[PDB]
This record gives structure tokens, C-alpha cells and sequence, in this order.
């Protein structure tokens, strides 16, 4: 029938008005495909005819779709979904199972007329016509106009959750704790009754949809147990996904590896081996889709390690508001991280994978941090505080790195956790000047244009040394100087550049990186076992250094 | 009940539409104290709940206004109050004493409650909107309209004027030599009588809005070991940039005298006027960083020159009134806090540095979000408007820890700097 629910007031962006589309005349077949149908519709109460007194009008379209023995009616207010007003967005977010408490049963109730009872704003009914023709030019004007929420219609999904919520209110109150989730147009009403018990109450709150006159038309309580929601599959105990099959061939394009690695991602929802590194990157250079994109023995052996992983079907559970929350963390492959939170000593709640691209030459230290605050986030929004996390990385070791770094953070209670690899601060420069220590002043310039470069050092002892460089941009060479700086001294040394970038970088305590030449830096600094980084303002006049750069540029300038 | 009165009417700075600022992720615990403040707030009539044909959204907090204290509510009205109140400010713009800053001590009242009897708008209402959150988006939250004025949007007080001009008329009166500045819902007043006159002439003011207008102003003080000063005082006079110190050992070692010119260096930016030359042919040669090299006939003139020259600031003290004042924090030692307040790259109206001893309030986090609130609430003093923070934070980790140390009732703006400081010296 209709709800007798009270309707919302709605409107059009001041400066609009009722969309005027007149409707192309389709063959005269839909045409009375269109009137067998209007007019039922029209019987049930949910249209009114009216012509002329409204000039507004939209196309109406009719065809069939997707297996189906009944016609269809398509009627999309695009043009009037332009000119109505913005409402507040029925679901903001994406609800995760994992913050959701087991119940002894569950079920889903069909409640698909949803809309089309509830009636829409006495005002707005207008700007919602539609025009009826007929045959050979020959058509007086059927024009038409809804009493409830237009199939399309922008306000439709949100005045009806709106609507609904409000017709579920007093039922709950007479009879609470029975959790009640309602997406768009799918009801799920669960609860820890037995399967009659539980079928009892299903009913009391059916018969109170049928007052409000949202007849579900499932005769019972009937729906599959395994419930498909999002990807989600659901039941009263657990949770997980399924359709994550990835098919492999020769010649695969862009769009082929993006869309596979699309699902590698949401995979890692539960099972914890997901590694979307080599595969992700393959996607780099963004233009061409159908052009065939090459994987390299690197790439295709991620493929396979992945794909095995998912021929598990790892099992998800669910939330518990009396067990404290915990969060463990694993140190994986170079830039990728993986984490685990749990309730149960062994029960996934919910997994994720922190892809370390934030930017390039970071210390781990940092990524774990940001992984921990990634976690927090995310914890926050699914539970409602944050877990325990249990973290591969010494406690004194922390306490080093928060001390000395610009920026501030914060890491709630942690405790360490010995897991395969260890976070630690490979190297660490020195705070003050070595006595005695060999002096280095490295030097390097490069002519932009012929992207010849030269680097090279002197020492407190007159030791120079310079090497021709090519292919190389003035702070690629600053850094080979550096290095040349650290091939050559001792486990105690002393190096002074010019370059603000060069002391970017390592300062940054750096570990990991594409990068084979800061890698080296970093290979040298991890062998010795005192360096010291200093910084002196370029063409300025200091000790050496000025005159370094002169034997760096030893020809051509820059 | 039926005791209102006529409103004034408000409306959105031409150009712009109401506000949409998407509602952070709030913890349950905080979110029980949000819904049973905001029930009351209902059962008291302050907030209606509405429906969805309001599609606006201004992010809520939760904040305990004093420590060890019950919940207060804190709307994020900084976003309204700029299309709304940046219309209204060349309107009812409270004009903002100097004789503020001058006098000696300078005391914070809260006087929010207030606000929460002129009714608003009834047209207005809308853009007030305040979306209360609920956890893994099962709801899509209980969604509010603002009756009376909020206590956190910019033109609420400004309306109030009316009535706080009336209410401190005679207290104004029989207390001449009291400076009262009024900033979004707080109350600074001013003063130079001894402290343990301040402390009274407060209490009197205290018990005398009490009398006339039942502002109740939430009475304050520490007996405990974190002593915290009475009625939470401050004392503009005290305040001035002097932290700046060159190291007394600038020709011992190469390495120093190097350092040295690196200070002075980037001071060229800062105090236009500065030579370096002198003191750089000293370090030119290729020589180890310890070696000690003492001073020179001009490099030491030079040295001597920049040592003194820095005390005394040049010209910069230009408040350009519709440039906004930028601060910019820089984390240095454990405890120790340094910003500068801006208006122009290098011109800076005042400089400071916070001091937290790290331990108790070792949250670093703890001591960036007390600066942040410490170098505002002078900065309302002395230009009576809100600076533009550049806090050295990660965005993510700041909005989730900020409400859990903050105490304040207006919001800073800010913005997230990722970036390697070279401020970070010993200044
Ligand atoms: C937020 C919520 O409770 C929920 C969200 C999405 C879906 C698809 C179902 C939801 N709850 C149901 C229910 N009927 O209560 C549920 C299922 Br399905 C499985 C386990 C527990 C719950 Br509470």
C-alpha cells in the first residue's frame, strides 16, 4: 500500500526549476507496455494523472533486462537529480563485520516496494512528471506524476533510511536487543534467539512493517545463511570473502593488472600474505590501458606466491566488547608492511597491509610508527578504541628516535614482540666533530646540459681524488662524492658538503631504498663505526670546500 | 520556556553555501559523554534533532573543560564562522584594546553559558548543523540543529554584545582601570593592581555577573603538586624575544667558528645588515673540525658586531591587518618549544619559546597541542585574532590526540608541515 510515515521537505538549488525534458516517443509496443503498467501503478495510489497545471516533465523510457519474464520501466531524473537540492548522505561509510558481535541467528528481509511507499513531499510531487505519447503524432499527453519516492529520484535513498529508521524506532522499544542494520534495500534483522525463538520475534516486527505498510514479501524469515554483503560473506560466527579468483594468460594489458591487483587488495581484508608490491608497481607509467603490460620473473613470482595464499579460505570472527584488543605487526619485504589485530589468542578479527610509497628513503623506524597510527585510524572508526599493539622493535631503540625527530608522535601502550626481522637503526652519525679523525671535504657539480658530472674529495692531509661522471644531475654526483668520501676514510671519519640535499638524505637515517648509489652510502655508514655529516653553505667561502669545487670543476663549468 | 526575544538576522558571506565538514572518527567512550550532553541539551531545548532534508556538518569533540573534571562539547565552527563570520566581523567586529597587552596580569573567564539564551535565527538554524558520530558507520549518526547561540560560533557573541556592554556597565564603573576584552565566549580582563588585588577584582567581577545576568562562570584553581597560577593568570608584560644566544666559544674550534657562520648565515634573511666574510677567510682552508683556531682582528670586529646586532630587532613590525598572522612551531630539545609568529617570510611580529619539562607531560603530542593553545591565547591579546599554525606533526596522528590534551574552546587553524626543518637550531 503506503506508509502513512511523515514525509520530508524537499527542494530545488534556488535558481532551478521542474526539469523541462519532454520524452522521444519510443515505438508505440513500449508505448503501451508503459500504460499497462502506469496504470496499475497508478491504481495502487503511488501516481495521480495530471496534464496540464504542470509544464515540468521528464523522458520515460521502458525496456527489459538482466533474465526476466515482466517488463521494466526506466525513468532516471538525471536532469532534475541537477537541479534538486544535496541531502545528507544516507551512508557516509562502510560498515566492517569485524566491529560487529556475534549473534545466535540472523536473517534478511527483502523489503525492495521500499520506496514506492513512501510518500514524497506534497510540493515536490510536481517536479517529478514524466509524459505519456501515443501513436503516429497522434497523443493528447498522458502526463504523470509520483506520490512516493521516484525510482531514481536523488532524494529517494535517503529521505526513505530516513523514513525507515523512524518506523522501526517504537518496535525496538517494546522489544530492544536485536540488532537492526539497514542498507538501502536490504533488512537484516539479527539476534541470539534460538532459530523459533528467534523466527518469533521476525514476525512481531514483520506484521509492524505491515502497519507501516512496507510488506516484505519474503512469507518467512527466508534468506541464504551465507549472506553476500560487500564482498562480505557473513554468518552468525564468522566472515570472509570469495569471488577473489585471478585468471592468468599471455599478453596481459594495463587495465588486465590493475584490475587483478585491485583484488589482491581486498583479499587482505582477512587473508594476512597479500603482497601487491611488484604487481603494484608494474602499473607505474599511467596512460595506456589496453597496452599490453610485461612482468618480469619478479612480478610473475609474486602472482604465484599470492595466488596460493588464496587457495586458503581463511576463516574471519568477529568482535568482542569484554576482551581487550590487540594489534601485531610484521616487518615484511622492503616497503611492505603487514599487520593482524585480534581479540581471541588465535582468532583474525581483521587484517591489513600497510603499502610503504608515502615517500621515498624513509627510515623503517618511521614506517612502523606510521603503520601504528595507520592501525589507530583505522581501529577507531570499525571498534571504538584503540588495541594493544604488539610491535617487533627493542623499547629503548624507540625511545632514541621520538627524542631526536622534528616531527611529534605518539604510540598508545606497545609492547615488543620478536618476530623474523628487527627494527633498529642500522647506522647513526655522530654529534660532534671526531678529534683527530681524517677530515673529508667531498665536492661534486655536474654540467646540467651535458650531464657530465664530477665528484671528489679532500682530505686534512691533501689526499684529492676525483672521477669523471656521466648521465648525472648536480645532486646525484653530490651524493657519489659522499660515497667517494666514504670508500676511502676510516671507521672514524669526518665529511663536510655543500650540498643541502646530500644531507637530506642521510641525516634522514635512511635504510631501504630504489635506489643502488644511496643504498651504498648506506652499506658504508652501516660498517664504520663513527661518521660524522656536516653542512656548509656552498660558494660562501669555507675551508676547503671552496677550493674543492674548484678542483671538482676542474674543465667544464656549469 | 516562553521567554525569548527577537533575533538578529544572519546570513552567509555572499560567494559561499553552508559548510559540509566531513565528521571524524570518534572513540565510544567519548561519544557516550557527546550523547548524554547532547540529550540534556534537548531535554533543556538548546538543540533540536533534525532530519535528512539538512545535508551540513560541523565536526563535534569531546573535552574536559578542567582536570579530572566531567565532558564538555566543543563544535569545530571554524569553517561557518569564516563565510559567517568573516561577513559579520566588519559588522559587529568587537574592536580589540591594546591597553590589553600593557598591564600586568590578565585573566581567562569562560563565560559560554551566556550565549545559551539568545535564540538564533530560526533561518539560520541550518548551517548550525552538528552530525554526532556512532561507531563502524551502524548509524549514520544523530544528526542536530542548534537552537540558541553555540559557544563556538564566531558570531554568537558578537550578538551577545548587547547584553555583556549592559551587564559590565557598572562593574566598568566602580572599576575604571580594568581593561575587559571579550574573544569568542571568553572573557579577558585586564589589570595592573598587585596579584592579590587581581585575584580579588576577579572574584567581585566573578560575583557580580553572577548577580545580574546568572552568568555562571566555571570557578577555577589547583591546590594540588601541578600548582597552576590563580584563575589561570597571565602576564602579558613579561612577554618578549630574547632567546636568541650565539655561543660564547665562536673561535675555539674550525668546527664552531663553521657552525657559527652557518647561524649567521640564514640570519642574512632575518636582519638584513649582517656580514660574514671576515669570520669565513678564518675557516677557508682545509683543515680538520677540531682544531682550534682563536679569533682574528676582523673577523672578531665582525663577530662583536652580529653578537649585539641580533638583540635588537630591525624594522618588521608591520600588523598588515588583512595579511593573517602565520605561526609556525618547531619541535628542538625535550621540553624545550620555539615559534614564530608571522606575517611575511622573515618578518615575524614575535617570536617565543614553550617550556614543558619532559616527563609528567611527556606526550610530545601533550606539549605541541599546550603550545598550540599557549601561543594563540597571547596571540588574542596582543593582535586579538587566531594565527594559522604549521605544526611539525603527522596530519593523521594530530586530529586523532589533540581533543584528548586540549582544554581550550575556540580551534586553531592549521595546516601539517612534512618537511625537514633548518629552523630546528639551538634557538
Ligand atoms: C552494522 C551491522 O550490524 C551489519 C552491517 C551489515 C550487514 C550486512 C549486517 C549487519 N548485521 C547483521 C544483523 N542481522 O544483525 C549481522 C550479521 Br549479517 C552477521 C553477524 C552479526 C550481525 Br549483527
Amino acid at each position: 500500500p503506503i506508509s502513512p510515515i511523515e514525509t520530508v521537505p524537499v527542494k530545488l538549488k534556488p535558481g532551478m526549476d521542474g526539469p523541462k525534458v519532454k520524452q522521444w516517443p519510443l515505438t508505440e509496443e513500449k508505448i503501451k507496455a508503459l500504460v499497462e503498467i502506469c496504470t496499475e501503478m497508478e491504481k495502487e495510489g503511488k501516481i495521480s494523472k495530471i496534464g496540464p497545471e504542470n509544464p515540468y516533465n521528464t523522458p520515460v523510457f521502458a525496456i527489459k533486462k538482466k533474465d526476466s519474464t515482466k517488463w521494466r520501466k526506466l525513468v532516471d531524473f538525471r536532469e532534475l537529480n541537477k537541479r534538486t537540492q544535496d541531502f545528507w548522505e544516507v551512508q557516509l561509510g562502510i560498515p566492517h563485520p569485524a566491529g560487529l558481535k556475534k549473534k545466535k541467528s540472523v536473517t534478511v528481509l527483502d523489503v525492495g516496494d521500499a520506496y514506492f511507499s513512501v510518500p514524497l513531499d506534497e510540493d515536490f510531487r510536481k517536479y517529478t512528471a514524466f509524459t505519456i505519447p501515443s501513436i503516429n503524432n497522434e497523443t493528447p499527453g498522458i502526463r504523470y506524476q509520483y506520490n512516493v519516492l521516484p525510482q531514481g529520484w536523488k532524494g529517494s535513498p535517503a529521505i526513505f533510511q530516513s523514513s525507515m529508521t523512524k518506523i522501526l524506532e517504537p518496535f525496538k522499544k517494546q522489544n530492544p536487543d536485536i540488532v537492526i542494520y539497514q542498507y538501502m534495500d536490504d533488512l537484516y534483522v539479527g539476534s541470539d534467539l534460538e532459530i523459533g525463538q528467534h523466527r518469533t520475534k521476525i514476525e512481531e516486527l514483520r506484521q509492524h512493517l505491515l502497519r507501516w505498510g512496507l510488506t516484505t514479501p519474503d512469507k518467512k524469515h527466508q534468506k541464504e545463511p551465507p549472506f553476500l554483503w560487500m564482498g562480505y560473506e557473513l554468518h552468525p560466527d564468522k566472515w570472509t570473502v570469495q569471488p577473489i579468483v585471478l585468471p592468468e594468460k599471455d599478453s596481459w594489458t594495463v587495465n588486465d593488472i590493475q584490475k587483478l591487483v585491485g583484488k589482491l587488495n581486498w583479499a587482505s581484508q582477512i587473508y594476512p600474505g597479500i603482497k601487491v608490491r611488484q604487481l603494484s608497481k608494474l602499473l607505474r607509467g599511467t596512460k595506456a590501458l589496453t597496452e599490453v603490460i610485461p612482468l618480469t620473473e619478479e612480478a610473475e613470482l609474486e602472482l604465484a606466491e599470492n595466488r596460493e595464499i588464496l587457495k586458503e579460505p581463511v576463516h574471519g570472527v568477529y568482535y568482542d566488547p569484554s576482551k581487550d584488543l590487540i594489534a601485531e605487526i610484521q616487518k615484511q619485504g622492503q616497503g611492505q608492511w603487514t599487520y593482524q589485530i585480534y581479540q581471541e589468542p588465535f582468532k583474525n578479527l581483521k587484517t591489513g597491509k600497510y603499502a610503504r610509497m608515502r615517500g621515498a628513503h624513509t627510515n623503517d623506524v618511521k614506517q612502523l610508527t606510521e603503520a601504528v597510527q595507520k592501525i589507530t585510524t583505522e581501529s577507531i572508526v570499525i571498534w571504538g578504541k584503540t588495541p594493544k599493539f604488539k610491535l617487533p622493535i627493542q623499547k629503548e631503540t624507540w625511545e632514541t628516535w621520538w627524542t631526536e625527530y622534528w616531527q611529534a608522535t605518539w604510540i598508545p601502550e606497545w609492547e615488543f614482540v620478536n618476530t623474523p626481522p628487527l627494527v633498529k637503526l642500522w647506522y647513526q652519525l655522530e654529534k660532534e666533530p671526531i678529534v683527530g679523525a681524517e677530515t673529508f671535504y667531498v665536492d661534486g657539480a655536474a654540467n646540467r646540459e651535458t650531464k657530465l658530472g664530477k665528484a671528489g674529495y679532500v682530505t686534512n692531509k691533501g689526499r684529492q681524488k676525483v672521477v669523471p661522471l656521466t648521465n648525472t644531475t648536480n645532486q646525484k654526483t653530490e651524493l657519489q662524492a659522499i660515497y667517494l668520501a666514504l670508500q676511502d676514510s676510516g671507521l672514524e671519519v669526518n665529511i663536510v658538503t655543500d650540498s643541502q640535499y646530500a644531507l637530506g638524505i642521510i641525516q634522514a637515517q635512511p635504510d631501504k631504498s630504489e635506489s643502488e648509489l644511496v643504498n651504498q652510502i648506506i652499506e658504508q655508514l652501516i660498517k664504520k663505526e663513527k661518521v660524522y655529516l656536516a653542512w656548509v653553505p656552498a660558494h660562501k667561502g669555507i675551508g676547503g670546500n671552496e677550493q674543492v669545487d674548484k678542483l671538482v670543476s676542474a674543465g667544464i663549468r656549469k | 520556556p516562553i521567554s525569548p526575544i527577537e533575533t538578529v538576522p544572519v546570513k552567509l558571506k555572499p560567494g559561499m553555501d553552508g559548510p559540509k565538514v566531513k565528521q571524524w572518527p570518534l572513540t565510544e567512550e567519548k561519544i557516550k559523554a557527546l550523547v548524554e550532553i547532547c540529550t540534556e541539551m534537548e531535554k533543556e531545548g538548546k538543540i533540536s534533532k533534525i532530519g535528512p532534508e539538512n545535508p551540513y556538518n560541523t565536526p563535534v569533540f569531546a573535552i574536559k573543560k578542567k582536570d579530572s573534571t566531567k565532558w564538555r562539547k566543543l563544535v569545530d565552527f571554524r569553517e561557518l564562522n569564516k563565510r559567517t563570520q568573516d561577513f559579520w566581523e566588519v559588522q559587529l567586529g568587537i574592536p580589540h584594546p591594546a591597553g590589553l597587552k600593557k598591564k600586568k596580569s590578565v585573566t581567562v573567564l569562560d563565560v559560554g553559558d551566556a550565549y545559551f539564551s539568545v535564540p538564533l535565527d530560526e533561518d539560520f538554524r541550518k548551517y548550525t548543523a552538528f552530525t554526532i558520530p556512532s561507531i563502524n558507520n551502524e548509524t549514520p549518526g544523530i544528526r542536530y540543529q542548534y537552537n540558541v547561540l553555540p559557544q563556538g560560533w564566531k558570531g554568537s557573541p558578537a550578538i551577545f554584545q548587547s547584553s555583556m556592554t549592559k551587564i559590565l556597565e557598572p562593574f566598568r564603573k566602580q572599576n575604571p582601570d580594568i581593561v575587559i576584552y571579550q574573544y569568542m565566549d571568553d572573557l579577558y580582563v585586564g589589570s595592573d593592581l598587585e596579584i592579590g588585588q587581581h585575584r580579588t577584582k576577579i572574584e567581585e567581577l566573578r560575583q557580580h555577573l553572577l548577580r545580574w545576568g546568572l552568568t555562571t562562570p566555571d570557578k577555577k584553581h589547583q591546590k594540588e603538586p601541578p600548582f597552576l597560577w590563580m584563575g589561570y593568570e597571565l602576564h602579558p608584560d613579561k612577554w618578549t624575544v630574547q632567546p636568541i644566544v650565539l655561543p660564547e666559544k665562536d673561535s675555539w674550534t674550525v668546527n664552531d667558528i663553521q657552525k657559527l657562520v652557518g647561524k649567521l648565515n640564514w640570519a642574512s634573511q632575518i636582519y638584513p645588515g649582517i656580514k660574514v666574510r671576515q669570520l669565513s677567510k678564518l675557516l677557508r682552508g682545509t683543515k680538520a673540525l677540531t682544531e682550534v683556531i682563536p679569533l682574528t682582528e676582523e673577523a672578531e670586529l665582525e663577530l662583536a658586531e652580529n653578537r649585539e646586532i641580533l638583540k635588537e630587532p630591525v624594522h618588521g613590525v608591520y600588523y598588515d591587518p588583512s595579511k593573517d598572522l602565520i605561526a609556525e612551531i618547531q619541535k628542538q630539545g625535550q621540553g624545550q618549544w620555539t615559534y614564530q609568529i608571522y606575517q611575511e617570510p622573515f618578518k615575524n611580529l614575535k617570536t617565543g619559546k614553550y617550556a614543558r619539562t619532559r616527563g609528567a607531560h611527556t606526550n610530545d603530542v601533550k606539549q605541541l597541542t599546550e603550545a598550540v593553545q599557549k601561543i594563540t591565547t597571547e596571540s588574542i591579546v596582543i593582535w586579538g585574532k587566531t594565527p594559522k599554525f604549521k605544526l611539525p606533526i603527522q596530519k593523521e596522528t594530530w586530529e586523532t590526540w589533540w581533543t584528548e590534551y586540549w582544554q581550550a574552546t575556540w580551534i586553531p587553524e592549521w595546516e601539517f608541515v612534512n618537511t625537514p626543518p633548518l629552523v630546528k637550531l639551538w634557538y
